[PDB]
């Protein structure tokens, strides 16, 4: 047998293998595994076994499926398919790797420069993927080593040496960590410059005899006319400094000096209460400046620590929408959000809310009958509550709209419609096991018509009744509700309804129960019949 | 006016050179329908107009991807018109069942997608963050359909587009199956989260001292804070 | 030497403005009908308050959290709001006996020094800030969950998924009871 | 795998050629040091939470020393230590 | 409010439909009766209808204590270097480069409190 089969029929790759295929989001299965299948390669070259090559490439392509924001996983995919030899399947897994973090990660595009540089060979490409990179990455506040990256190329590559300037002088506003670096190099090749005409390489000929007084055209004794220049350009420079580094110091001490987990990890790692606190507080810092691509960069970058939250994703889409104005942004933003987090309530309520502004009910009917088809067509009997009920609301919302109403005066017929009344009917008949009871009962009295109210008092009131369910008898909620059912109702008159209440509700509670009702009842009593007040107190002493 | 006829000659009429093609144009509207043989009879009486070769439909296997390759300027407006309306009246105006007069109090909203590579140099905006990989979305906000149709015209006037695939079309439905399949794998994640498939028994033993004596420094915290704050 | 060299600066000296850590807020220009249960459900929902207290008719109030982040998000939410017809004005303060220490300094006019608001005591693992709880738990303590939180007065109490019930549950109480009169706040 | 440099999968071999015949072993034996190599078999098990006193803080960002009197002489929030 | 905003969005949610929720929006002012509770739970001055002397700006940092930030008036940072390589770039204009160490502090609980 060769050394596939050996791998094959080796004990631990059934066990490593079947603890991935068990836990699949717990990671370090899927490290293990890996880990153990490429070290049974003991040389990896072109010459071994395709089918163990075969089985390296699933396993890893399956992890970047899993976990898509490892970025060390796909420069090292990347790597590996070089070193088989293929350039252009580590091309697309760069790019691959480069996509699933929107294009915003300072790491693969540097890895995937450093790479590029030894394999494109054609210079404008190879220089047009630099510019792709820095309008996506360049802000970032550690993106120097990328315009290290940029400069040594030019200055390589370009005979000309307009380029290096045009570049430096980009570089000296934005507020790097190592923004003196490229202050140095700038004051460096100012102070090598040898006679005027240079000095239209820094700006314009205009801007210097318009602002600056100095004459490049200037015909007479040079030298020290260019020290006054060299020390009028040494002092604007001067200035700039001073403001970029007003803004980095700024940055610096209170922000960034506090966060410090950069990179993601792992489905199961808790992040520091003092890091969220400061990429809050930092990401509101970004939002007042108003730079774009500076905020989409940090929102991109606070993801790598805390994806799995959800306060970002909720974040990152309120800005879309109240200071871009854009919901198909937030709604892209919360959309990918279900893929990341693991609470997911929160943001899908505002994911359905979002679609319902954006008039796409087709959307919100497809994602409420995947909620449904979620939970076996049963979201009547799942144990959080806050699932069940915002489903409710918008399957109800669709469901008025959708069918029209049967009762009068256009009164659309919320939770009394067929098919959701059985789910309201059915989560209430489980009393003590279900946990949402009162909110159901509390919003099944909001009807507040003679035809509304005898369908409702007859359903619930009277059937919880006649079954006897001693967890809504003693409950003094139940009572309480169908109560205000019965006296909000426009229909019955003042003495019709306090004779109802008094007369016919009030002798069915049983006495034993008195303990347990007589405080949520007393304070309906009070609130409306101040009058009957006395009765109450005497049937239940 | 609320006729897509009467507005389409308007507009035929005053809008510089509203008959002529945009060279290598694409254009890619996914819609959703509940029902298929209302939204067939909508492409038949569609089709009868717009043409096979400018406008086709591919329904995946409910969605329809409906497809604009080099349309005209004016005929861009009459067939995002006519699907925006009819997506709209399926809930608001059921009743009426004609295809080409679009009922009062209806706002037309919905997304489209062009390619990534053209160049634009209002109603119409892009978006910031489009999931779809090489394509640009941009989304339609409360036109009334005559504001349409100007809007339309003024933002198919400028754009310009460029040398696209021939199996472009096919990588779009490829990608957009890819991303709501993940959302739809991500809602039947939904239940799955504690130890369905995660290790909860090894997590925590990890995680219980851990936030064992971080509910020690809060409560360590709350006597501290009080000692600060009380006179005594 | 070299040509880099890390930056040096200056303290600021310790004001109630120039600490970090400081979490309580100075509401001032109180209109005097208003009292502390009522100032508290303004406050309420930016955080989890310590203590809520106002100065016998000295038309001002203190409020203090838990989070330097929410009383930053209640001093950006409620900044010139109107309670009871006229604007208040927020900024930082001091606590009770803070205030005491610089009044009886101020009389001497000796030193008036401050001293520091305790922090937590990072890091805090379980601890999702400026979120809030109202009243058998079997936590997995997953990230995304809010494995930790402080009972509402004080003691540390873990939330579970069956909280989210609780506050709606109460919400419909404070809708329906103090409708009618029996909670002004 | 990406950064120890010595494990990469471009560069791992080159680096394991690069070394020397190193033929004087009185130099590795005056020089006592533990070498400490990052081995590639490291899994996430190992720093489950790493903030548990393992790191320090970000160094701050260098400044011109010619230019060292154009900072701000005084930060905004007293931070003690 | 939050309780108000709360409980309507379970109301109308539950008790209207999709012709009366399309015929309540109008762009004029973003209103509608799903999102705009959502959006306004707990900013109660929240409407949805030069920004560097607002004081948003001025004390974006560090909240109560309000300082002028030098900046660089014309700032290239927007803009690609490929279109910055068409043309001579211009020299910078600044902003309140004297106002670096200046900084300023309302201090209303000196002042209104202890001063009283």
């Amino acid at each position: 047998m060769d050394k596939y089969t050996a791998l094959i029929h080796d004990e631990n790759f059934s066990t490593l293998t079947l603890n991935v295929s068990r836990y699949p989001k717990s990671l370090a299965y899927w490290e293990k595994l890996l880990n153990y299948i490429v070290k049974a390669s003991a040389p990896i070259c072109k010459s071994t076994e395709p089918q163990l090559l075969k089985l390296i490439r699933c396993t890893y392509s399956s992890m970047l499926n899993e976990f898509p924001y490892l970025e060390n996983y796909y420069i090292d995919f990347a790597l590996l398919e070089y070193k088989l030899g293929n350039v252009s399947m580590s091309h697309k897994i760069f790019q691959r790797g480069l996509q699933a973090f929107n294009q915003r990660s300072l790491l693969l595009w540097t890895s995937y420069l450093k790479f590029c540089n030894n394999v494109i060979s054609h210079q404008k490409q190879l220089f047009k993927k630099y510019e792709t990179a820095e309008e996506y990455v360049g802000l970032h506040f550690f993106s120097g080593e990328f315009w290290d990256l940029y400069l040594e190329q030019i200055s390589s590559r370009c005979t000309s040496s307009k380029k290096y300037w045009n570049v430096l002088r980009k570089i000296l506003e934005i507020p790097l960590h190592s923004f003196s670096k490229f202050y140095a190099l700038w004051l460096q090749r100012i102070d090598d410059i040898m006679d005027l005409k240079q000095l239209s390489q820094l700006t314009s000929k205009d801007e210097l005899l318009k602002k600056l007084k100095i004459d490049i055209n200037y015909s007479g004794r040079k030298g020290p006319y260019l020290q006054d220049a060299k020390k009028k350009l040494k002092k604007i420079t001067k200035e700039m400094y001073m403001v970029v580094q007003y803004q980095v110091l700024e940055i610096y001490s209170i922000f960034e000096s506090k966060i410090y987990i950069n990179y993601y990890t792992s489905p199961e790692t808790l992040v520091s209460s003092d890091e969220i606190e400061t990429w809050i507080k930092y990401l509101d810092y970004t939002i007042t400046l108003q730079t774009d691509s500076l905020t989409h960069l940090n929102f991109q970058r606070a993801l790598l620590p805390l994806a799995h939250y959800d306060l970002v994703w909720i974040k990152y889409s309120k800005w879309l929408i109240n200071s871009k104005n854009d919901l198909l942004g937030a709604k892209n933003v919360l959309l990918m959000g279900l893929k990341f987090s693991l609470k997911k309530t929160e943001i899908i309520k505002l994911l359905y809310s979002v679609i319902c502004k954006l008039n796409e009910y087709v959307l919100l009917r497809n994602l409420l009958e995947k909620i449904e088809s979620s939970y076996s067509d049963n979201v009547e009997n799942v144990d959080d509550f806050e699932i069940f009920w915002d489903y409710l609301q918008f399957k109800t919302f669709c469901q008025n709209s959708l069918y029209s109403s049967r009762y009068s005066d256009s009164q659309s017929n919320g939770l009394l419609n067929k098919e959701l009344f059985d789910k309201v009917w059915k989560r209430l008949s489980c009393k003590e096991k279900k946990s949402g009871q009162e909110i159901l009962l509390n919003n099944l009295v909001q009807f507040y018509s003679k035809d509304t109210v005898e369908f409702v008092e007859k359903n619930i009131f009277q059937k919880i009744i006649e079954f006897g369910w001693e967890y809504y008898l003693q409950n003094g909620m139940f009572w309480n509700c169908y109560c205000r059912l019965i006296y909000f109702d426009t229909s019955r008159s003042y003495l019709d309804k306090r004779q109802y209440i008094v007369r016919k509700i009030w002798p069915q509670i049983d006495k034993k129960f008195a303990q347990s009702v007589l405080p949520s009842l007393t304070e309906f009593c009070e609130s409306y019949f101040p009058e009957e007040m006395d009765t109450l107190e005497e049937m239940f002493t | 006016s609320f006729d897509i006829w009467k507005n389409l000659d308007r507009i035929r009429s005053t809008k510089k050179n509203a008959g002529q093609f945009i060279k290598g144009s694409l254009l890619i509207l996914p819609m959703r329908t509940e029902d298929k043989q209302q939204f067939d009879e909508c492409m038949d009486e569609l089709h009868k107009y717009i043409s096979k070769d400018i406008l086709r439909c591919y329904p995946q296997k409910m969605l329809f991807y409906i497809v604009l390759k080099d349309f005209n300027i004016l005929d861009s407006c009459f067939v995002l018109s006519v699907l925006l309306a009819f997506q709209k009246r399926l809930w608001m105006a059921p009743s009426e069942k004609s295809y080409f007069r679009v009922p009062k109090n209806i706002n037309l909203t919905g997304s489209f997608y062009l390619p990534k590579n053209i160049e634009t140099g209002s109603s119409i905006v892009e978006v910031g963050f489009n999931v779809v990989p090489d394509f640009q979305q941009f989304q339609v906000k409360a036109c009334h359909v005559s504001k349409f149709m100007n809007e339309l015209s003024n933002f198919f006037s400028q754009v310009e587009f460029g040398k696209c695939e021939a199996n472009v079309i096919n990588y779009f439905k490829r990608e957009y199956n890819r991303t709501y399949s993940q959302i739809s794998l991500a809602l039947y994640e939904l239940p799955l989260i504690g130890d369905g498939l995660f290790d909860i028994k090894s997590y925590i033993s990890k995680t219980r001292p851990i936030i064992e004596t971080s509910k020690a420094q809060m409560i360590k915290h709350i006597s501290e804070m009080k000692a600060y704050n009380e006179i005594s | 030497m070299s040509q880099f060299i890390y930056p040096v600066q200056q303290q600021p000296s310790l004001n109630h403005f120039t600490d970090p850590n400081n979490t309580t807020v100075f509401i001032g220009g109180l209109s005097s009908l208003v009292t502390e249960d009522e100032l508290r459900a303004y406050f309420q929902p930016f955080g989890t308050i310590v203590y809520v207290k106002i100065p016998v008719g000295k038309c001002c109030g203190f409020v203090q959290y838990v989070d330097r982040l929410s009383a930053e998000a209640a001093i950006a939410g409620m900044q010139g709001f109107p309670i009871a017809n006229s604007r208040v004005r927020l900024s930082w303060g001091r606590s009770a006996k803070q205030t005491a220490l610089l009044q009886q300094a101020m009389l001497s006019n000796s030193l008036q020094v401050q001293q520091q608001q305790p922090g937590l005591q990072q890091p805090n693992y379980g601890y999702i800030p400026s979120s809030t709880c109202e009243a058998n738990v079997s936590s997995t303590m997953l990230p995304g969950c809010q494995i930790l939180n402080y009972s509402n007065p004080q003691q540390v109490i873990m939330q579970g998924s069956e909280a989210v019930v609780n506050s709606t549950n109460a919400m419909l109480n404070r809708l329906e009871q103090g409708s009618n009169g029996f909670m002004f706040a | 795998k990406v950064f120890v440099d010595a494990n990469r999968f471009d560069i791992g071999d080159l680096v394991k050629a690069s070394k020397l015949p190193q033929r004087a072993n009185e130099k590795s034996a005056h020089h006592s040091f533990k070498q400490t190599s990052r081995s590639r078999d490291e899994t996430c098990e190992s720093n489950p939470f790493p903030r548990l006193n393992n790191p320090k803080k970000l160094e701050p960002p260098k400044i011109l020393s010619q230019w060292s009197n154009t900072i701000p002489k005084t930060s905004i929030f007293y931070s003690v230590d | 409010m939050n309780d108000i905003l709360t409980d309507y969005k379970t109301f109308y949610l539950t008790h209207s439909n999709i012709v009366t929720y399309e015929s309540s929006i109008i762009d004029s002012n973003t209103f509608d009766p799903i999102l705009y509770p959502e959006l306004k739970m707990s900013n109660p001055k929240y409407d949805p209808v030069d920004w560097h002397k607002k004081t948003e700006w001025k004390e974006a940092g560090h909240i109560g204590i309000t300082t002028e930030r030098p900046q660089i008036s014309n700032s290239i940072i927007e803009c690609n270097s490929g279109t910055l390589i068409q043309k001579p770039i211009s020299l910078p204009n600044f902003r309140n480069l004297e106002k670096i160490n200046q900084v300023k502090i309302n201090d209303l609980y000196t002042e209104e409190f202890l001063k009283e």
